[PDB]
């Protein structure tokens, strides 16, 4: 039975090894999304801009 | 039918004394047992 406790606990040693290790990869994601999320919104408000701008001009 | 007698009713009285021994035992590392199957079954999910 105390050999059973053994076996269990290295188990979900793992399952937190693995825990850890998923939402590391997906914190690291995250800040990727954000960055160019970003710059396609700065690329939107120019694209926009011009689209009036060349109509006012002409 | 002597032996049958003699052993059965010494196994009954070996097996009732071990089982209210050891049935709880058995509970106690049968339902460890079932905590293996979860904590493998998740296991793969988070490395999948």
């Amino acid at each position: 039975d105390s050999y059973l406790k053994h076996q269990e606990i290295v188990l979900d040693t793992l399952l937190p090894q693995t825990v850890s290790n998923q939402w590391r990869i997906n914190n690291d994601y995250i800040r990727q999304t954000c960055t160019i999320v970003e710059e396609m919104n700065i690329q939107q408000r120019k694209q926009i801009n011009d689209l009036e701008i060349y109509r006012k001009r002409l | 039918r002597t032996s049958m007698k003699i052993q059965f009713k010494t196994a009954m009285p070996p097996t009732e004394v071990l089982l209210e021994s050891i049935q709880s035992k058995v509970e106690s590392i049968e339902q460890l047992q079932r905590k293996l199957q979860h904590v493998q079954p998740l296991e793969q999910q988070n490395n999948e």
